[PDB]
């Protein structure tokens, strides 16, 4: 804890689609459940990720 | 080298990649300009693959209950 | 549109692969829904429920 | 604009590097102008000229 | 090998191409 640098988080709306990242199956379904329409999740058929 | 200890085990074309990255990114922006959805296809597919599994479950159930002989 | 097509062709990328696989699954549904609608005809709603 | 950005990112090129270095020099000026405005306050115009 | 029988005769840069195709 450095009171000169007190960590908060601001909610922003993605004005334009993000660069994809890899998650586990479990963690991706967790993103899909939260975001609905506003996320796309696709199995990478080699890895399973 | 710590896996090695426990089990007992002892011991050019990244330029063609960096172009295809650029082409991939260039494609994405043209798509975004054309209001074009390069996943719409695969999305609708995954959603139909679910309705099949669902109907195949209903139909596999009735074979369990009545038997092959009666359904044929 | 034309510029997109040539980048796709360069990336060995198939912008229909999605819709093709879909149309081919929509057929296997119609087929299973026919088999299942048949058995409701034969046994009746009351017996299948 | 978007097409430009991706070519830049491909060229490991930094379209802000210029403006960043500038803002950081505009600060060292304000800082030296403060030191120099101070000494005019203390000694006076007449003595510094 | 059938020409060989009649006459009597016994026996990297395809990536720069694929770009120039695109251009």
């Amino acid at each position: 804890y450095n009171p000169e640098k007190k960590e908060m988080i601001q909610e922003v709306i993605v004005e334009e689609d993000l660069e994809p990242f890899e998650a586990s199956k479990e963690t991706a379904e967790q993103f899909k459940h939260q975001h609905g329409d506003k996320v796309d999740i696709f199995e990478i058929p080699e890895t399973g990720e | 080298q710590k896996y090695a200890s426990i089990v007992g085990v002892d011991l050019l074309e990244e330029i063609t990649k960096d172009h295809k990255v650029l082409a991939r990114q260039q494609l994405q922006v043209l798509a975004r300009y054309l209001k074009m959805d390069l996943d719409n296809g695969e999305r609708k597919f995954l959603k139909e693959k679910d309705t099949v599994a669902e109907l195949q479950a209903q139909l596999d159930y009735l074979n369990a209950e009545l038997g092959e002989f009666f359904v044929n």
